[PDB]
RNA sequence: GGAUUUUUGGAGCAUCGACCUGGUAUUGCAGUACCUCCAGGAACGGUGC
C-alpha cells in the first residue's frame, strides 16, 4: 500500500512534475505540501505541449488546478 | 483560540503559502494566474487560509485576439482576488 | 376618467392562459391610450378591453409586448408608428371596431413580425375584397379572422389591384 | 437485507492484487490514465506507479510513471488487468 | 436545517415535475422521492439529450450536481410554506 | 453526509450518463454516501456502435449526471 | 443580515450561469442560494452566426421553477408584487 | 341545460398545432371577458374539442349567443355549456 | 485570519465585482454576508461583449464572483 | 464555513420545433412533454461536435 499523503512528503526535495488541467507543466524541486493537496516548489520550469516555456522559479499551485503529479 | 492562531501562523510560515508570506514580509510583488488567462502582478496585502488575495497596486495583463493578439494590460490601486480563481502564483516574477 | 401609470399600477398582472404575462384593464372607458411606459417590458399581452379609445396610438416602445387586445372599442382610425414601438408583435385583436374604409389596414402592415391578426365584427369586413386586399397588404399575416391563408387567395391577391 | 459493495473496498482490492486500471478525466473524454494502483485515500485521490496518459484521439500514449491522481478529476476507474 | 425550497421540493414529490440537467437535458416525470441534496428520483421521465429528442425512461434518478433547475406544477404554488 | 436512496436500484442492469457525453451500463453492486457506484458487467457506449466491456468499474458522484433503471426495479 | 429576504415574493429576475435569465417571483429562499420562483419564465439568448442576423432571445414559461445555487449568478429586481 | 362559467367548443378543425389553436381561442374570447384558463386537449377522446373558464356567466352567455355556428378555420365550430364546473371556479 | 470579515465591513463603497462568465457590475455595495453575497443598489452590469445595462438593485453570490476592484481611497490596515 | 450533490471553479453531421398543398376516419366532456396516416416542396430556426 501507498498512501498519496506520505508519497507527497517524501517527494520533498526530488523533482517532480505537476501536470494541471489546462495542458500545462511545470517540472521542479517539491519543497511544501501540505494536508489540503497545495503544492509548493522552488526553481521551477513551465512548459506547454512538451515543449519548456519559461521559469518561474518559485511556484504555488492550488488542489483545484493542478491535474495530475508525477516524479521525474 | 491562540493555540488555532498559532497553528494558522505556523502553516502560514513554513506551509505552502509560505512565499505568500515573502509577499507581507519584504511587501515583494506576486503573479498570480486567473482563471480567464489573466495575469495579475502585484504586491499582496493580505491572505486567508481560502487563497483569497487583497492586492495594492496590481497589474493585470492578458491576451485578446481582435490576426496576432495585443497584450492589452491594466492598472489596479487595490482589488480583491478569490482563491476559486487562483491557479498558479510565482513568488519571483521574471520581470 | 383618463388613463394614467396609477390605473396601470393598480392592474392585476399575472399569467394567462398562453403562459404569457399579461395584465387585466377590462372595465376602464379610457378614451386615449398613453402612460404605458410604467411596465418596464415586463409583460407579453395587454388588454383594452370595455374601452372608448377613439384611435389605437401614443404607445411606448415595447419590446417585450407579443400580443395585442383591442377588443370591445370604438376604434376608428388607426396610428402608423406602430411598427417602430412593438417590434416583436405576433397576436393583433382589433375586433367590433369602427373601421370602415380599406386605408386604415395601410398601417397594419408595417408590422413585419405580425402573423395573427383579428378583424372580425368590422363594417371593413362587410366590402367586397377585404380578405384580399389583406392579403395583398400584409403577406406576413398567417391566421386573419381564425381563419388561415391559402395559396389560391394569395394568387387572387397578387392578381387583383395590379 | 442485501449487502453492498463499497467502491473504497473495490479500491482497496484493485490496490492490493496490483491490477492495471485505467481512470478517465473530467469532462475530458480523450486522455486517460491507465496504472498499477498502488494506493488510494478518503479523497477518492490515488496512486499509481509506471503509469501512463493515452489520449483518444491521436491514440498515443506518453508515459509518466509513478503519479497521484486527484479525486476532483477521477470520473471512472475501469479495471483493465 | 432544511431550507425552503428544499422543502418545496420535497412536497412537490407525487406530481409531475420537469427536472434540468447540466448539459442541457430536461427530464419530465412523476417525481417519486426527493432528498435534501436535490436529488430527484422520477418515473416515466422524458429525457431529451439537449436536442429534443424526448426518450421515455423508467425509473430515473438525476443527482444534485447537475440539477440546474427543478420546474415545480402549479398545484404547489398555494403551499404554506411559501406564504 | 446522507446517502441517497439507491435500494431500488441494487443489483438491477441500469445505465448511467456520465459527464461529457459518456454513458455506460451494468449492474449497480452497492453505493456510496459521496453517489459513487460500483458497476459489474460494465458495457461502456462510445459514439461508434462498439462497446466496450469493462467487468468491474467505480464511477463518481462528481461525474455521474443521471441514471435510468432497464428494469422494473 | 437579513438582505436575502427584503427582496423576497417580488418580481426579481436571476441570471443563470449559461447566460440565461430566469424572471418570477422568488417566494423562498435558503442558504445554499436556492430560488423558489412562482410563475418564472427563462430567457436565453441565441446567437446570430451570420453577418445580417439580429441576436435574438427566446423565453418560454414554467411556472413555479426550483433553481438551485450552483447555476445561479446574480439576480436583480424587475418589477413589484402584484 | 344550467349556464356554467366554462363554455366548450366542438366541431373545430384539429389540423393545428395546440399552441396556435390555444392562441385563437384566447384571441376569439377575449372579446366576451376574461378568459381564466383554456384546456385545449388535442387527445384521441377529445380530438379538436377545447373548453374556456370565465370568471362570470354573463360572458359565457354571450359567448354562446354571439359565436352559435361561427366559422373558425374553414369550420363551423359549435359552441355550448360544459356539462360539470370547471376546477378553478370550483376551487374559488 | 478569513478574508471574508474584511469584505464584510464594507457599507455604501463604489466597487466592481467582477464575476466569472465575462460579466462586471460596478456599484454602490450596501451588503455583505459571510457568504460573500453581495447586495449592491444602483448598479451597472456589463457581460461579455454586451452593452452595460443598468440596474437598480443587484445580489450577485460568492460562488460566481471571481474578482473585486476597491477605490484608492480606502485603507486596507484597519479593515483586516 | 476551503475535498465528489449546492459556497473557495472543469476552467459538414445528428436531432427537434415549425411553413405551405390534396385524400382520409373520429362530432367526442376535461385539467395536459406529443398525438390519425400518407404523398410533394422549402430559398425557416435552436442545440452538441
Amino acid at each position: 500500500p501507498l498512501n498519496p499523503k506520505p508519497f507527497l512528503n517524501g517527494l520533498t526535495g526530488k523533482p517532480v512534475m505537476v501536470k494541471l488541467k489546462w495542458g500545462m507543466e511545470y517540472k521542479g524541486y517539491l519543497v511544501s505540501v501540505d494536508g489540503y493537496m497545495n503544492m509548493q516548489l522552488a526553481n521551477t520550469e513551465e512548459y506547454i505541449d512538451g515543449a519548456l516555456s519559461g521559469h518561474l522559479g518559485e511556484v504555488l499551485i492550488r488542489c483545484n488546478n493542478v491535474l495530475y503529479i508525477r516524479g521525474v | 483560540p491562540e493555540e488555532l492562531q498559532k497553528r494558522e501562523e505556523e502553516e502560514f510560515n513554513t506551509g505552502p503559502l509560505s512565499v505568500l508570506t515573502q509577499s507581507v514580509k519584504n511587501n515583494t510583488q506576486v503573479l498570480i494566474n486567473c482563471r480567464n488567462n489573466k495575469k495579475l502582478l502585484g504586491r499582496v496585502k493580505a491572505f486567508d487560509r481560502h487563497c483569497n488575495m487583497v492586492l495594492e497596486n496590481v497589474k493585470e495583463m492578458w491576451t485578446e485576439v481582435p490576426s496576432k493578439p495585443v497584450n492589452k494590460d491594466r492598472y489596479i490601486s487595490k482589488m480583491f482576488l478569490r482563491g476559486d480563481s487562483v491557479i498558479v502564483v510565482l513568488r519571483n516574477p521574471l520581470i | 376618467v383618463k388613463l394614467t401609470a396609477e390605473l396601470i399600477e393598480q392592474a392585476a398582472q399575472y399569467t394567462n392562459a398562453v403562459r404569457d404575462r399579461e395584465l387585466d384593464l377590462r372595465g376602464y372607458k379610457i378614451p386615449v391610450i398613453e402612460n404605458l411606459g410604467a411596465t418596464l417590458d415586463q409583460f407579453d399581452a395587454i388588454d383594452f378591453s370595455d374601452n372608448e379609445i377613439r384611435k389605437l396610438d401614443g404607445f411606448p416602445l415595447l419590446r417585450r409586448l407579443k400580443t395585442l387586445l383591442v377588443n370591445n372599442n370604438r376604434i376608428c382610425r388607426i396610428g402608423e408608428g406602430l411598427d417602430q414601438a412593438l417590434p416583436c408583435l405576433t397576436e393583433l385583436i382589433l375586433t367590433n371596431n369602427s373601421l370602415v374604409e380599406l386605408g386604415d389596414l395601410d398601417p397594419l402592415a408595417s408590422l413585419k413580425s405580425l402573423t395573427y391578426l383579428s378583424i372580425l365584427r368590422n363594417p371593413v369586413t362587410n366590402k367586397k375584397h377585404y380578405r384580399l386586399y389583406v392579403i395583398y397588404k400584409v403577406p406576413q399575416v398567417r391566421v386573419l379572422d381564425f381563419q388561415k391563408v391559402k395559396l389560391k387567395e394569395r394568387q387572387e391577391a397578387e392578381k387583383m389591384f395590379k | 437485507q442485501k449487502v453492498m459493495v463499497q467502491p473504497i473496498n473495490l479500491i482497496f482490492r484493485y490496490l492490493q492484487n496490483r491490477s492495471r486500471i485505467q481512470v478517465w478525466l473530467y469532462e475530458q473524454v480523450n486522455m486517460r490514465i491507465e496504472g498499477c494502483i498502488i494506493g488510494f485515500d478518503e479523497y477518492m485521490n490515488l496512486v499509481l506507479d509506471d503509469a501512463e496518459e493515452i489520449h483518444s484521439k491521436t491514440k498515443s500514449r506518453k508515459q509518466l510513471g509513478r503519479i497521484m491522481l486527484k479525486g476532483d478529476n477521477i470520473t471512472l476507474l475501469q479495471s483493465v488487468s | 436545517s432544511i431550507g425552503v425550497p428544499i422543502k418545496v421540493l420535497h412536497e412537490a414529490e407525487g406530481h409531475i415535475v420537469t427536472c434540468e440537467t447540466n448539459t442541457g437535458e430536461v427530464y419530465r416525470g412523476k417525481l417519486i422521492e426527493a432528498e435534501d441534496n436535490m436529488n430527484c428520483q422520477m418515473s416515466n421521465i422524458t429525457v431529451t439529450y439537449r436536442d429534443g429528442r424526448v426518450a421515455q425512461l423508467e425509473q430515473v434518478y438525476i443527482r444534485g450536481s447537475k440539477i440546474r433547475f427543478l420546474i415545480l406544477p402549479d398545484m404547489l404554488k398555494n403551499a404554506p410554506m411559501l406564504k | 453526509a446522507h446517502p441517497p436512496e439507491l435500494k431500488k436500484f441494487m443489483d438491477k442492469k441500469l445505465s448511467l450518463k456520465l459527464n461529457g457525453g459518456r454513458h455506460v451500463q451494468g449492474i449497480l453492486r452497492g453505493f456510496d454516501p459521496f453517489m459513487n457506484l460500483v458497476i459489474d458487467e460494465c458495457v461502456e457506449m462510445a459514439t461508434s456502435g462498439q462497446q466496450n466491456n469493462i467487468g468491474m468499474v467505480v464511477i463518481r458522484g462528481n461525474s455521474i449526471i443521471m441514471l435510468e433503471a432497464l428494469e422494473r426495479v | 443580515s437579513s438582505k436575502m429576504l427584503q427582496h423576497i415574493d417580488y418580481r426579481m429576475r436571476c441570471i443563470l450561469q449559461d447566460g440565461r435569465i430566469f424572471i418570477g417571483t422568488f417566494k423562498a429562499f435558503d442558504k445554499h442560494m436556492n430560488l423558489i420562483l412562482c410563475d418564472c419564465d427563462e430567457f436565453r439568448k441565441i446567437k446570430p452566426k451570420n453577418s445580417k442576423q439580429a441576436e435574438r432571445e427566446e423565453k418560454r414559461v414554467l411556472g413555479l421553477v426550483l433553481l438551485r445555487g450552483e447555476n445561479l449568478v446574480s439576480m436583480t429586481v424587475e418589477g413589484p408584487p402584484p | 341545460i344550467r349556464p356554467n362559467h366554462t363554455i366548450y367548443i366542438n366541431n373545430m378543425n384539429d389540423k393545428i398545432k395546440k399552441e396556435e389553436l390555444k392562441r385563437s381561442l384566447y384571441a376569439l374570447f377575449s372579446q366576451f371577458g376574461h378568459v381564466v384558463d383554456i384546456v385545449a386537449l388535442k387527445t384521441m377522446k377529445m380530438r379538436g374539442q377545447a373548453f374556456v373558464i370565465f370568471k362570470e356567466l354573463g360572458s359565457s352567455t354571450n359567448a354562446l349567443r354571439q359565436l352559435q355556428g361561427f366559422p373558425f378555420y374553414g369550420k363551423p365550430m359549435r359552441i355550448q355549456y360544459a356539462k360539470t364546473d370547471s376546477d378553478i371556479i370550483s376551487k374559488m | 485570519m478569513k478574508l471574508v470579515r474584511f469584505l464584510m465591513k464594507l457599507s455604501h463603497e463604489t466597487v466592481t465585482i467582477e464575476l466569472k462568465n465575462g460579466t462586471q457590475v460596478h456599484g454602490t455595495i450596501t451588503g455583505v454576508d459571510v457568504s460573500m453575497n453581495t447586495h449592491l443598489k444602483a448598479v451597472k452590469m456589463t457581460l461579455k461583449n454586451r452593452e452595460p445595462v443598468q440596474l437598480e438593485t443587484l445580489s450577485i453570490r460568492g460562488n460566481n464572483i471571481r474578482y473585486f476592484i476597491l477605490p484608492d481611497s480606502l485603507p486596507l490596515d484597519t479593515l483586516l
